[PDB]
């Protein structure tokens, strides 16, 4: 026919609708969630530091609207506050699993409506879940292993080690081994990058070998000459956020530089929006 | 003669003590399995260390506390430590480590300090000090001073060194088992991708200040434990 | 100073290419109006070869909707195409209510796809819903035959109807223009809502001439050659552009958000 | 030529010229096939005009056959000509037995003519029986439409039918001859006998093109070329004119009132009581 | 004649070229009736009118009663074939009692009508391969007495006009004088008019031959001579007749109006004679008969 | 003294001939009737007296002719008046000086036909035993010579078969004259009293666009033969009437 322009015919119409994304950052107060995320989007947001005297975990769910050359993204940032800071751990993941459930619920109950609209809807589902792990240095902590025990089947969880400038590299690798075995001790299949689309699969494959990442974030831009890049300052040195030997902020910014964002949406809608429906939606009909 | 080394199992107590007293207190110790530390019980072992300084004591034993933290839920979480200190204070008839990964005094600080500050004089210590900027250091120090002041917490109190010690109560410390080199100063360093952190630099931290305070006020600790807390004991 | 929002369209494209593509095109018209030749010419010039005869043999005893699943490998893009065409229509001794099999097939495809993608255990399945129907019109020169008027006013809330002037190469520009004005005056005596391209009616409706023989693929008459590539009235490019190149994704979007949804709020109404 | 009874041709010529003439021709086909234009082009574009339009409007609700009377006095000979046209035939949604009003019209004409030539006081009242029938088969290609197949298996024993491939300017010659040969196959397969016009290239049926525009002067100017009706290599309008107007009107009347009127009366008067 | 005209010449004035050619291919048929006394010259008149002897031994004067010698021949000049039928009376006026004279003639004519009519009401009609025998012309001979019409001649003329087209001719014009022929003609035409005998009047409708018929209308009745005695008057011709005082010729207008008689066959009025039998005699017989026929 | 009869079909030209015999007109007012009323006309006796002494001394003879003889379509026994007239004349004369006593009877025969039309045979079979019958072919200017002789021979044959008693002439120039006279019977005549120019001058004769027929030429016809026979045999006719016919009537019923 000579007209292979079918794939381009739907790209040009989605940008008219605009995009919508969501992000869940899970970690106890103090690990630098708001700071890391403000550095990730290179913007100053409305999240002020919280208090250790929060009796119950709450969800910020602060929404925004950014812009680029053509796209008009409608971000929806949700972050836990007052999590994992008291003597209670087996009842910590409840207010951060009911959230994803209730975000499934609205889209579901609009999908079954009679005069339903789907060309333009604001999908409020959580599309990814970063998981900050304290930089202890022996193995995964209790709350961490219990939370990834019963959360991996709902969102494409991604384990990253926060505040990773207090762990030596000569030790860090062992920590990785000493955590990854626990991953295969309980046998939790944390998000495996596709590694099937032969066009780009080897980047995902090597990303999975360093799957336990390490990150750091700060809204202070220190070293100059090269550019106004953000770093860390201490009386005995400076830490480069993207040096590829200090931290893997670039490697974590491969879901943001978008090696796979649409894959996250697809796996949310076909492997987490299905196990909530292939099994859990069997309350009424077809039994 | 009473002291504690209490922390969240990963602050760095083992290397800190081992470099403070030049010991190998645990030649054969294994980290509890990750799948096994769900109901992480708290247990106490013994110690055997001879101290060499200007003054030589008979012997020194530290209250090693494996498995104090890492609890799904602290049912007791406080029993064996108080039992051991009470037994050690009955035979006649204190470092608390604040993690830097937080806005200040996390919970379990007010409870523990309020429980034991009337039993043994407590020395607050911020572990893993090599991750706090000076502005944040001062901010958190002011915050913890306000918090201990707000709920009526008493901790502790030529003379230039005395004023310096009394102006910075929450000492910042690190621990370094193996000596590493940096810019010609190679004494018990830790390696990082940006070089080496040196334990004995007075500006990075106050480790040597803590060592001097402990090694010179051992008589002070002995007398306060034998005169003040002993009266409250009975 | 960019975080990478620009890469989202690239991911969308790269993901859609791998998943493959499908299409289902209806062609409706009385025999002898060049339907088979036009459809053969449009897509790679390979269909309805004497190996597979198709509706070229106009079997008029019965009308039997005959689709044809075909596969096209456009370089690196897989297009599974079907040309839903009804052999025998509006030419026999009587033609009253002679459109029921067509609407039957359309509603059956809608219902079967709804069954496929509404169960609790649903998964990825082929798509067999028709996207657009090209309705041929013979060049009478005075208006529209009442069968065409009934086809419009009846089957227009269900599938994107595109009216074609079949065999436009037998008309004169003055009478062709008056024909266009007359048909779009009867389009407002009988209010009809054809699929209007987004934003002029003077250069509408589309008129097409098709062929297969090469000579520039054009037909040969004793007085020369009739061509297909032009822009006046033998417009074999405006259809091939505003049907495949530009608005075909919009065709799917309007079938789903309007037509398929109108049915979905009709069968689920009560 | 001395006894001179060879002057009978002159005598009959003179009597015929003095008496006058009449004719009646009927055209049928799907509305919009270019019939009124062909009729105008035949007798020089003066019958149908914006003063009186024919089947262009095509009121198809009730197919009422209409007839028009014109007087033409070309070469000292004046005939009265009756164009018979069918508004609404075949165009509507249903084409079930649509030929019935045509049969009604022709047979009523036969009956009135018989009543004319059966009274005691018979006279020279004008005859109205249609002499020729022109059918316009659409040029669909590769097959004959069933409606006309059943049309020409019914009336062909009543009136001389000459099938015409209307608008034959849209058929390539190879497909033209293939379509014509298939028409012969479906004629000599369904036992159809039609007017034989008493060859190889001019194989019945005949192809016609009807134009009214004065260009190139009857002709059509398409944006790709010209369509002319006089030339015989492109179409065959002049062949129809030769063996319809100039040559075979008398034979058409002879067969009408010798083989068709004769059969109608040998049916009726053999069924009368 | 304000009508709707054409532009180019459609190919139109060719109807009286198809009708003419249709009749030539199927030939013509004609029927003449010779009525007159025996011996007047009827057989010789036809012999010199068609330039060929046909038949005929003269009728005996002992014929008990008039019969009809009818004979059909297949003459042909060029491209034209005539089924000719000469019907000559035999014994008419032979006997004395001539009161019952014309009946055996007149019935004959009526009988021929039936033939044509017998194929009309008959339903297995074949009127295109049919050869009728209706008497088309009646040449009536008058004896040149010189006073008036003879009585039998008057009665037959008066009682045979309304059946077939009659032409009265004076036979044997070798007997009367032109000084007296004019008075004879005036008297006989005057008694024709007075006795209401309406002879065939040549048509005056068409304007091509209007006045030729107009002038020939006032010459009735003609004087004719017919013979086959082969006498050459200086040049090629035979139709003459000897006499001791001088030969008589036939094709001259001074002596006898023979050519004026042949102007009913050679050029003008004989197809009209056929039509006139078909339109005012046949129709009159239909009017007079379709009142006993019980048909309306 | 003498009386002569002429009979024949009306229109044959017998009045003109009998005028040409005596050079006189003797029917002053006669109106030839129209065809409309002579359909069934009758026959009368027209007897006219005239004085001639051309050869004898005094013969104030009377000529008798019968108008309207055989003219009607059906002869209603048209022999009655003539035979009655002859019988009456014989009885009147024999009552005895001669009143009329008709001596000769010319019978004119039409030349158009093929011979004796059966009425002629009827008359010559009815009368031939009463008077001197003389057959004369009237209007002899319309017979060609060959048809003339064939008609003569057929008249003779129809005399022979019916045994018609034609008056034979009783038997040196006299012998030759009698021979030619008896050979030439029946005679041929043409009568015309319109004096018309000819080769000599101022003669009796008719005119036609082709010729000028005269009368006294014995080659055109035999008029002069008839006149001279009548004149010479006046006496012989009287004697034969006296000695064969009147004697027979006296021998028969008286
Ligand atoms: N050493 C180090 N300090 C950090 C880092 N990120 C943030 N901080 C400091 O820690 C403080 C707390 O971080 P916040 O930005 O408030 O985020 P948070 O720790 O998750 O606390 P909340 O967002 O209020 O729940 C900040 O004020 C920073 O000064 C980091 O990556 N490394
Ligand atoms: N006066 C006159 N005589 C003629 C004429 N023509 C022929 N005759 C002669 O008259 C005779 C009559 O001949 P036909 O004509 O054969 O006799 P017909 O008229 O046939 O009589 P039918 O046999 O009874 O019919 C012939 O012998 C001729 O010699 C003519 O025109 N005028
Ligand atoms: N940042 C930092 N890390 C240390 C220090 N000392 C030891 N570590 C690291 O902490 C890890 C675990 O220390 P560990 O012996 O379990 O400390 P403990 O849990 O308090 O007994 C070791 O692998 C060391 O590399 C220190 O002073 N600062
Ligand atoms: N009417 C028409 N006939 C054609 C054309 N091209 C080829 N044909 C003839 O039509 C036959 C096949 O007819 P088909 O393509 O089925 O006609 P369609 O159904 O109107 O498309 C072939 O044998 C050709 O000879 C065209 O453009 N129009
Ligand atoms: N191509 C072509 N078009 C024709 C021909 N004859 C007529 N037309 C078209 O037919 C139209 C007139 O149709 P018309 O004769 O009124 O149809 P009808 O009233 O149903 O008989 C005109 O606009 C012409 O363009 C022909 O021979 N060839
Ligand atoms: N050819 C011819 N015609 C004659 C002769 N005599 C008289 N006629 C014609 O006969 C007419 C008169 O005849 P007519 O003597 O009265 O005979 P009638 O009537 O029987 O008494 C005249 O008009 C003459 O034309 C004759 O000798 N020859
Ligand atoms: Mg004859």
């Amino acid at each position: 026919v000579g007209f292979d322009s079918l794939p381009d015919q739907l790209v040009n119409k989605s940008v008219s609708q605009g995009f919508c994304f969501n992000i869940l950052c899970v970690g106890e107060t103090g690990l630098g969630k708001s700071t890391l995320m403000d550095t990730l989007f290179n913007t100053k947001f409305e999240g002020e530091p919280a208090t250790h005297t929060q009796p119950g975990v709450q969800l910020q769910s602060n929404t925004y609207d950014l812009q680029e050359s053509n796209v008009r993204l409608k971000l929806t940032i949700v972050s836990t506050v007052g999590f994992g800071d008291q003597i209670n751990k087996e009842d910590s993941y409840k207010p951060i699993v009911e959230f994803i459930d209730a975000q499934f619920e609205a889209y579901l109950q609009e999908e079954l409506k009679i005069r339903r609209v789907l060309h333009t809807y604001h999908d409020s589902r959580i599309h990814v879940c970063l998981y900050f792990i304290a930089p202890t240095g022996h193995s995964l902590k209790s709350l961490d292993l219990v939370t990834m025990k019963k959360l991996d089947s709902k969102v494409n969880i991604i384990p990253i080690i926060a505040k990773a400038d207090a762990i030596s590299k000569s030790e860090l690798t062992k920590f990785k081994i000493k955590i990854t075995s626990e991953l295969v001790s309980n046998g939790v299949q944390i998000y495996q990058f596709p590694t099937d689309d032969e066009s780009v699969a080897e980047i995902n494959g090597t990303m999975n070998a360093h799957l336990p990442f390490a990150v750091i974030g700060s809204t202070e831009e220190l070293k100059i000459g090269n550019k106004m890049m953000r770093a860390r300052q201490y009386p005995w040195g400076t830490v480069q956020v993207e040096n590829e030997a200090h931290c893997d902020f670039v490697k974590l910014r491969e879901m943001l530089i978008r090696v796979n964002m649409e894959d996250l949406r697809e796996q949310t809608h076909t492997r987490h929006y299905e196990l909530y429906r292939r099994c859990k939606l069997e309350e009424m009909g077809f039994k | 003669f009473t002291l504690m080394v209490v922390g969240e199992s990963g602050l760095g107590k083992s290397t800190l003590i081992n470099s403070l007293f030049l010991t190998d207190l645990y030649p054969e110790r294994v980290i509890p399995g990750a799948a096994e530390k769900i109901e992480r019980t708290v247990q106490i072992e013994a110690s055997t260390v001879e101290i060499e300084e200007r003054g030589v004591k008979l012997r020194l034993t530290v209250v090693d506390t494996p498995g104090y933290g890492d609890a799904i839920n602290c049912r007791d979480c406080f029993k064996t430590i108080i039992s051991y200190i009470d037994e050690q204070f009955e035979r006649y008839l204190c470092f608390y480590f604040i993690s830097p990964f937080g806005h200040g005094l996390k919970p379990l600080d007010v409870a523990f300090m309020k429980a034991i500050h009337n039993k043994v004089n407590i020395v607050p210590v911020i572990a893993k000090a090599d991750t706090l900027t000076l502005k944040e250091r001062e901010r958190l120090k002011k915050r913890i001073l306000d918090e201990i002041e707000e709920h009526n917490i008493k901790i502790y109190h030529f003379k230039e060194q005395t004023r310096l010690l009394k102006a910075s109560i929450p000492f910042s410390v690190v621990g370094s088992n193996q000596l590493i080199e940096a810019k010609g100063k190679k004494v018990r360093g830790r390696l990082y991708p940006w070089g080496v952190v040196e334990v004995e630099n007075p500006e990075h931290n106050d480790f040597l200040k803590l060592r001097t305070m402990l090694i010179t006020h051992m008589q002070d600790l002995q007398e306060v434990t034998q005169d003040l807390h002993y009266e409250n004991f009975r | 100073g960019y975080v990478g929002f620009a890469n989202l369209p690239n991911q969308v494209y790269r993901k859609s290419v791998k998943r493959g593509f499908e299409f289902t095109l209806m062609v409706v018209g009385e025999s002898g109006l060049g339907k088979s030749t036009l459809i053969n010419s449009l897509f790679l010039t390979d269909l309805y070869s004497p190996e597979y005869p198709g509706p070229s043999h106009r079997i008029k005893k019965t009308v039997q909707v005959e689709q044809s699943k075909v596969l096209i490998k456009e370089g690196g893009v897989q297009l599974l195409l079907t040309i839903v065409d009804t052999p025998g229509f509006g030419d026999a001794v009587d033609n009253s209510n002679c459109w029921q099999p067509v609407i039957d097939y359309i509603d059956s495809k809608f219902e079967d796809y709804l069954n496929a993608e509404s169960r609790v255990n649903r998964r990825q399945m082929p798509d067999n819903r028709v996207q657009c129907c090209l309705y041929f019109i013979a060049p009478s020169g005075h208006g529209l035959k009442p069968l065409d008027i009934e086809f419009m006013k009846r089957l227009h809330e269900k599938v994107n109807i595109i009216p074609l002037i079949a065999k436009a190469d037998t008309l004169t520009p003055e009478e062709c223009q008056q024909f266009k004005k007359q048909i779009m005056k009867e389009i407002q005596e009988h209010k009809i809502k054809i699929y209007e391209f987004p934003e002029i009616k003077d250069r509408l409706p589309l008129a097409v001439v098709g062929s297969n023989t090469i000579i520039v693929r054009g037909r040969q008459y004793p007085w020369g050659v009739a061509e297909v590539e032009n822009g006046e009235h033998c417009d074999f490019t405006i259809l091939r552009n505003m049907l495949i190149r530009t608005h075909m994704q919009d065709l799917k979007d309007v079938t789903n958000n309007v037509h398929y949804e109108n049915y979905r709020s009709r069968k689920l109404a009560a």
